[PDB]
């Protein structure tokens, strides 16, 4: 059975006001908490390193 | 809050479908647990 | 997928599926399942709160419902204005022993 | 969009026992005492120390085999 | 419909993010590590 | 016999999507013997061409150069002018011809509109895209799969619910001009699924989520003062997410051909909902 | 009120001998679509919060540390080594 | 210190006092700067206002001082 | 017998105070669809949900000491424990129900994630063999339900309505060729025309 | 084969996207951390970005 497909919507409309007005506040909190959350993650991250070893030192 | 991440995690992403309210609940409850938890030890 | 991969794939899921339906279904094992269930309800849909719904008449709710947040907090300023001034003392009495034990 | 922020608690947690009001002053006795007990602990443990470094305090390493510790000069 | 004690559980809540987004991020307890070959020196 | 086919499923996907991304809105000429002076004279329709019963078809636009002089100005007129007189082949629903049966829905060069009273660029340049509706499967050509819409509809009910037996029998159920009026501009929807298939959190949930249109139809039966199933409607409606993946974009106001305004009343009927949720609380005690 | 009648019935009138038997495989996938979503999302919530304390409060997970001191030993080539216990505080502010 | 990188130590007759202190005075430098970095961090930390630092300086800034220490 | 006494006292209280509940709870699961039956007592208010759930059990199983009863009050403890028992089969049968459910619409998330804009990585023209016994299979057990159901109108009918709603999507997901006509064969026959 | 049909300057997800959603993701991020984290950084330093040398810099063997 040959599945169906369909052509999305936003692939085919005219940009409109309303699209751009919600999706900037959408967009605004998604950013927020993203920024908050990859802020603790690079702390995370940067506090997980290692300290600085000497020059050709082996363990 | 959480109820907010999960309901965009539902709508956007289409695996997470599977997962019922049951589950949903499940991680709920465990997160609080781990909040309260986090909240506790840090001032330990 | 190949049958022969798909004989081993059913053999399986069915393999898993009957594994973890007699582990619930087991009677100790379902009996501890069903007990911890609710205890985790209760702790967390009834842990203890200061905020309530009140929809009792002020003739028909008690003192204890009107003063038990300025009593939870009562208590633990108290107890860590407390602890403040224990550990005060007990510096005190510390520096004071070792001072006169010696220099 | 939606505005969905707020500061206020949720109903679903918001009921109370039969007999009154949630188990507010019992848990918090529980955690008063469970806090005096830790932290007069660790105050007590804190506050009474001294370092005391002379011969007495060193003794003779050994191995997890139990042997003495003495490395060679290879 | 009334709720005792509301006010209370709003900051209460308030409190509870705010300590946990501080002690997960740090936002306060910042590392100055970066700055050090940017700043003067005495002694 | 077969054998599993997931590598060579994943890397012609992937080499798929990569060449229809170089080759994105593949065109196709009907009539290749045109002298370019002669489509000078002649505006460009796009129209999106698909018959999934054919094995050997696939998606495509074809491009019809045609004289606006020799029909009426609107995207049906084209559409039926194409398939009459270049190809008729051509596949799409229309029975009003006037803006009311609402079954020529489509994609009129970038908004979901009825295809029967909606004008098209007549500068000679641009060219006009005819596709069908978006988020909809495609059955053939400008023909989608309204059957999911249907269903929905069927859903709400959408028929008076009365509990309280006519007093007599030989009368009409009161209701004055105010409690009529308050369904103006609500029960002239055509159900032409042009605003749903525009509503994003219809794109992303079919299922799950009502459309605006039928929440619409929902309010106007909850509003209409003659049913008496209210708090029923409202509480039937409160599932999950059938309204409350909603999240007021305002498109569906937009798009709506009839200058309907279904945000509006799903604005309304958030409000409703989340009044009888504190109120079954607040009342029963 | 509102008019539950149909719900009531059903209620009070169920099937008491009806089940479907449930094919194993769909159960199973939809299972472990779970628990991917699981270890592999929550997971690193559950692992951040776990951890990240122990990251920034390492002093308090090791409570005592060992020192040594060392002497020779010039007939025999070796070196002598004594041990001693010591409670791992912090040390240079 | 800015201690030079040249051992005055002896090879022919202390080899491995003189290879230790080569090296030494090889990462010297390095770690010198690492350890000032560190001890920067902290004692600006501990200029902090509040909960902003000093309220809470000694106390949750530990692995700092372990960094340090090692 | 202290301890007896304590133990009665607590089974006849909790029973009791729950079998004036069990109305409630059972009408609101019913109110729901299938996906999630107990939504409403995760979501919005657990009216005595996990109670009932818990307290089941140790009506079914917990012993009795008729001496420490009353002859009314033996007869209501009696009254409510069956009612009890009835709160357990009901959430067994709609359990059921539910996991079926869930089965069917497993078989359409795949069909979706198939047909998702974003997969660009796993797309497929033609539906393949394994997928197609599913469907087939699934149908075949959700027709017997719905005959099973006979005597049953509303639940039925609410079968159909949610459980059938995942088979309609499946049907207008693929086209009418390959072996479309056997794969829905019973489902052509009436739910076809339902879901139109 | 896959046959994509989009607008790519004029549909919502296209050109638009690049230029609405840089300037919204950034919206708080900028307005409430630079401020803030100006606020941090700056408290520290009421008297200036001093470095008290604890270790002897200036001293160098001879
Ligand atoms: C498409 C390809 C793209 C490829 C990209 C490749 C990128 C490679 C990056 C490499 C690593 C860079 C690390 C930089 C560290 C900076 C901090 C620092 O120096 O710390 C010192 C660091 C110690 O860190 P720490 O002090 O403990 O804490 C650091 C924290 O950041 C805390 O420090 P802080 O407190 O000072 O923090 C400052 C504060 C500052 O915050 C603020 O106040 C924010 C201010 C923002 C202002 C922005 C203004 C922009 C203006 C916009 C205008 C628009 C107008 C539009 C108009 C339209 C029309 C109207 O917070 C932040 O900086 C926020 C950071 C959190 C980010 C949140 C988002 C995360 C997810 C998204 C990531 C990006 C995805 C992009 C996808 C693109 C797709 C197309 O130690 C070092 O000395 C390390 C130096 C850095 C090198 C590390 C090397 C590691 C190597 C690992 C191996 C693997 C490498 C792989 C490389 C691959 C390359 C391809
Ligand atoms: C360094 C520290 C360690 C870092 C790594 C830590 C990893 C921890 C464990 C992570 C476990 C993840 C898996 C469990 C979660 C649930 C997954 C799931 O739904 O399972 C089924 C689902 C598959 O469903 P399906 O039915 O096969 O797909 C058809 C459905 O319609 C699809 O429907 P749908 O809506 O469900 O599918 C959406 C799907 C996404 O899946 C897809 O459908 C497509 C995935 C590939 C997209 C690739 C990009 C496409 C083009 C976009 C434009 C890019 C432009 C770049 C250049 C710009 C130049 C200016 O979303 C997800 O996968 C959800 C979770 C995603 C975030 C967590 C995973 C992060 C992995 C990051 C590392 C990846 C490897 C290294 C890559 C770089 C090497 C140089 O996912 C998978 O099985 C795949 C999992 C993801 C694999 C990696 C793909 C790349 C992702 C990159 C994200 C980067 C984000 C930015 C921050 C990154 C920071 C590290
Ligand atoms: C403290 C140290 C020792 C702890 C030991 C813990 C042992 C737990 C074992 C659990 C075993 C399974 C239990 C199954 C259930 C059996 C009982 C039952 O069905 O309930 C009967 C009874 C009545 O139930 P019901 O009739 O169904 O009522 C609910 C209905 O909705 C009807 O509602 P209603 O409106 O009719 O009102 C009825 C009312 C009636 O309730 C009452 O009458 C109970 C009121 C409280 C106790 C009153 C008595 C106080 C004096 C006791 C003296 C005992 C002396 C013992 C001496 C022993 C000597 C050997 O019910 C309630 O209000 C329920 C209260 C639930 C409280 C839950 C607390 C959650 C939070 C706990 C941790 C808090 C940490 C805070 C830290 C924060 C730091 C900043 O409820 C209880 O027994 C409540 C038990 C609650 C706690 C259980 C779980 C504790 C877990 C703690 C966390 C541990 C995590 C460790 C890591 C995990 C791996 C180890
Ligand atoms: C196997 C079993 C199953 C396992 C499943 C897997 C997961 C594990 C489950 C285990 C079960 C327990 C889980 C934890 C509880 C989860 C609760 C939850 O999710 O609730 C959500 C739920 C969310 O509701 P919501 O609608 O979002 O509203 C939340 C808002 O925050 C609204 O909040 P609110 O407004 O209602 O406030 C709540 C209330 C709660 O607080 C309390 O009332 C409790 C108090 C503490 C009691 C602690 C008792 C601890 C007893 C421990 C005994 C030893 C146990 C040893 C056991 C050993 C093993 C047997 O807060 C307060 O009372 C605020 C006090 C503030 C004091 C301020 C001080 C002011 C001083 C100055 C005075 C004035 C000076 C003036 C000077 C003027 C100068 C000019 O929370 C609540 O509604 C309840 C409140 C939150 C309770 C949190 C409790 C956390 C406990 C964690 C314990 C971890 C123990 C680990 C042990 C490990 C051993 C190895
Ligand atoms: C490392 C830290 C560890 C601690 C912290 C843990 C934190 C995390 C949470 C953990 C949660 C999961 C726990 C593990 C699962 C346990 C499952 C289980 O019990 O399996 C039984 C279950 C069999 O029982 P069944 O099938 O439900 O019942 C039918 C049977 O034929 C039997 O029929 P039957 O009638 O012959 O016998 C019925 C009854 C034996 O019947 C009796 O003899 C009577 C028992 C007491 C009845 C309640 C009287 C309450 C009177 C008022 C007390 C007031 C106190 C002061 C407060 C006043 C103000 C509120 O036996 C049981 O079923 C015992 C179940 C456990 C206790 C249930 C009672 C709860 C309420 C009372 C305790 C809590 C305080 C409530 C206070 C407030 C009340 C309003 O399955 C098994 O046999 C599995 C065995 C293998 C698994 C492990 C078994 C462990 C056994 C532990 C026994 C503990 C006894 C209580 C010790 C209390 C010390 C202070
Ligand atoms: C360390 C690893 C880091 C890797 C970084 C990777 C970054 C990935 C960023 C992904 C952004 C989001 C799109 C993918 C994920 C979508 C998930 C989702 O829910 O979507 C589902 C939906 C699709 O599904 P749907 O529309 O069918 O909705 C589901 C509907 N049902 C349930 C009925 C099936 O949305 C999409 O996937 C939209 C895709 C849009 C793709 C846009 C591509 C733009 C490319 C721009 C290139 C610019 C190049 C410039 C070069 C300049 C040179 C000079
Ligand atoms: C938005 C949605 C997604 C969000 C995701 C969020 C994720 C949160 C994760 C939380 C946990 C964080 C854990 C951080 C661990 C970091 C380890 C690391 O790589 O550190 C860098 C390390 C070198 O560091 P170090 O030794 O300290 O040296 C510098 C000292 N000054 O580097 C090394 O030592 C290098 C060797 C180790 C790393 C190997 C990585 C292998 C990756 C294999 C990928 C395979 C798949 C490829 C796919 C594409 C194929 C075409
Ligand atoms: S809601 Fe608007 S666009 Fe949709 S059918 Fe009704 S009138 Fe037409
Ligand atoms: S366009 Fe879309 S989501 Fe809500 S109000 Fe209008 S429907
Ligand atoms: S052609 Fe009649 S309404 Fe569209
Ligand atoms: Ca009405």
């Amino acid at each position: 059975m040959r599945t169906k497909l369909y052509n999305a919507a936003y692939f085919l409309l005219n940009n409109n006001e309303s699209f751009g007005h919600s999706f900037g506040i959408r967009l605004k909190i998604v950013g927020l908490n993203t920024w908050i959350v990859g802020y603790a993650v690079s702390r995370y991250y940067f506090s997980s390193l290692r300290v600085k070893a000497a020059q050709d030192e082996r363990f | 809050m959480f109820k907010e991440l999960i309901h965009i995690f539902r709508t956007y992403y289409i695996t997470f479908r599977y997962l019922k309210k049951s589950n949903i609940n499940f991680l709920k409850n465990l997160s609080y647990t781990l909040i309260a938890y986090y909240l506790i030890i840090n001032f330990q | 997928m190949n049958h022969s991969c798909q004989k081993v794939f059913e053999g399986f899921v069915s393999a898993l599926y009957d594994t973890s339906y007699f582990f619930r279904n087991f009677g100790p094992f379902k009996a501890t399942i069903h007990y911890a269930t609710y205890a985790n309800y209760l702790a967390q849909n009834w842990a203890p709160r200061v905020s309530y719904i009140e929809t009792s008449t002020p003739a028909y709710t008690l003192a204890k419902n009107k003063y038990a947040v300025y009593i939870v907090y009562g208590l633990i300023g108290g107890a860590l204005i407390h602890n403040y001034m224990l550990d005060n003392k007990a510096a005190q009495k510390s520096q004071q022993y070792y001072l006169k034990h010696r220099d | 969009a939606r505005l969905w922020w707020t500061l206020d608690p949720s109903k679903y947690y918001l009921k109370q026992i039969s007999s009154g009001g949630r188990n507010e002053i019992l848990f918090t006795v529980l955690g008063v005492t469970a806090a005096y007990w830790y932290f007069g602990n660790k105050r007590c443990e804190h506050y009474w120390r001294r370092q005391i470094d002379n011969c007495q305090s060193w003794s003779r390493a050994q191995n997890i085999n139990g042997n003495n510790l003495t490395v060679k000069q290879y | 419909l009334p709720i005792r004690n509301i006010q209370f559980a709003r900051y209460h809540y308030l409190a509870a993010v705010t300590v946990f987004t501080y002690f997960a991020t740090r936002c306060c307890l910042l590392d100055y590590k970066k700055y050090y070959p940017l700043a003067s020196v005495k002694k | 016999a077969e054998s599993n086919d997931a590598t060579s499923i994943c890397l012609e996907s992937i080499s798929g999507t990569i060449k229809g991304l170089q080759k994105a809105n593949y065109v196709v000429e009907h009539n290749p013997n045109l002298t370019s002076e002669e489509k000078k004279h002649l505006k460009q329709f796009l129209v999106y061409r698909y018959n999934p019963a054919d094995p050997h078809d696939q998606p495509k636009y074809v491009s019809y150069w045609c004289d606006i002089k020799k029909f009426p100005p609107m995207f049906l007129d084209a559409i039926l002018y194409i398939k009459n007189e270049l190809d008729p082949t051509l596949s799409i629903r229309r029975s009003c011809r006037e803006g009311i049966c609402g079954s020529c829905a489509v994609n009129c060069d970038g908004l979901h509109t009825l295809a029967c009273i909606s004008g098209f660029n007549r500068d000679l340049s641009k060219p006009t895209i005819i596709t069908p509706l978006g988020h909809m499967f495609i059955l053939k050509d400008l023909v989608v799969d309204m059957t999911n819409f249907y269903a929905q509809y069927k859903m709400i009910e959408p028929y008076l619910k009365r509990k309280t037996p006519k007093p007599d029998a030989n009368k009409e159920y009161p209701q004055s001009p105010e409690q009529r009026a308050l369904l103006d501009g609500l029960y002239e929807c055509v159900l032409c699924a042009a605003c749903s298939t525009s509503c994003p959190s219809y794109w992303w949930h079919p299922d799950r989520y009502l459309g605006p249109a039928i929440l619409q139809q929902a309010y106007r039966w909850i509003v209409d003062s003659r049913d008496e199933y209210t708090q029923e409607r409202i509480e039937r409606i409160a599932e999950d997410v059938r309204l409350d993946d909603c999240q007021q974009i305002g498109m569906c106001s937009f798009t709506c051909p009839k200058g309907l305004n279904p945000q509006l009343s799903l604005k309304n009927l958030m409000d409703m909902v989340k009044d009888f949720r504190q109120k079954r609380i607040e009342q029963e005690v | 009120m509102l008019d539950d009648t149909k719900y009531i019935q059903m209620a009070q009138k169920f099937p008491r001998n009806v089940s479907v038997q449930l094919n194993k495989k769909l159960f199973v996938t939809r299972t472990w679509f779970r628990n991917y979503y699981f270890v592999g999302v929550f997971g690193i919530f559950a692992y951040f919060i776990y951890n990240q304390p122990k990251i920034f409060a390492p002093f308090s997970g090791y409570p005592t540390t060992v020192a040594y001191k060392a002497q020779p030993d010039f007939l025999n080539d070796q070196v002598i080594f004594y041990s001693q216990q010591r409670q791992n505080t912090l040390k240079n502010f | 210190v800015r201690l030079n990188l040249k051992s005055n130590v002896d090879q022919n007759e202390y080899p491995f006092l003189a290879k230790w202190d080569k090296d030494m005075r090889q990462n010297y430098e390095e770690y010198q700067n690492r350890i000032d970095a560190t001890t920067y961090h902290l004692q600006r930390s501990q200029r902090g206002i509040a909960v902003f630092g000093e309220w809470m300086y000694p106390r949750y800034f530990q692995k700092d001082i372990l960094e340090l220490e090692v | 017998s202290l301890v007896s006494l304590f133990k009665n006292t607590f089974l006849k209280s909790r029973v009791i105070g729950l079998s004036f509940q069990a109305q409630r709870v059972m009408a609101q699961m019913a109110k729901t669809d299938f996906e999630n039956p107990d939504e409403h007592f995760l979501l919005n208010d657990a009216m005595k949900y996990n109670e009932l759930v818990f307290y089941g059990r140790l009506a079914e199983n917990w012993s009795i000491n008729p001496e420490l009863f009353g002859k009314a009050e033996l007869a209501k403890y009696n009254e409510a424990k069956q009612t009890l028992i009835d709160f357990n089969q009901y959430h067994a049968l709609v359990q059921n129900l539910h996991e079926f459910y869930w089965e069917l619409k497993t078989i359409y998330l795949e069909l979706s994630r198939g047909v998702a804009t974003s997969n660009f990585h796993n797309k497929r023209e033609v539906t393949h063999s394994i997928i197609e016994s599913d469907i087939k299979n699934s149908i075949h057990k959700y027709i017997q339900l719905i005959d099973d159901l006979k005597d049953y109108p509303e639940w039925q009918h609410k079968v159909r309505e949610e459980i059938g709603y995942y088979a309609h999507m499946i049907y207008t997901s693929v086209n009418h060729d390959g072996n479309f006509p056997e794969i829905f064969k019973e489902f052509n026959k009436v739910d076809s025309l339902y879901y139109f | 084969m896959r046959r994509i049909f989009w607008n790519f300057k004029t549909a919502f997800v296209g050109l638009p996207m690049f230029s609405l959603a840089p300037k919204n993701i950034l919206v708080y991020p900028i307005v409430v951390g630079v401020p803030l984290y100006t606020f941090i950084v700056l408290q520290n330093s009421v008297r200036g970005f001093a470095y008290f040398d604890e270790y002897d810099s200036d001293v160098k063997e001879n």
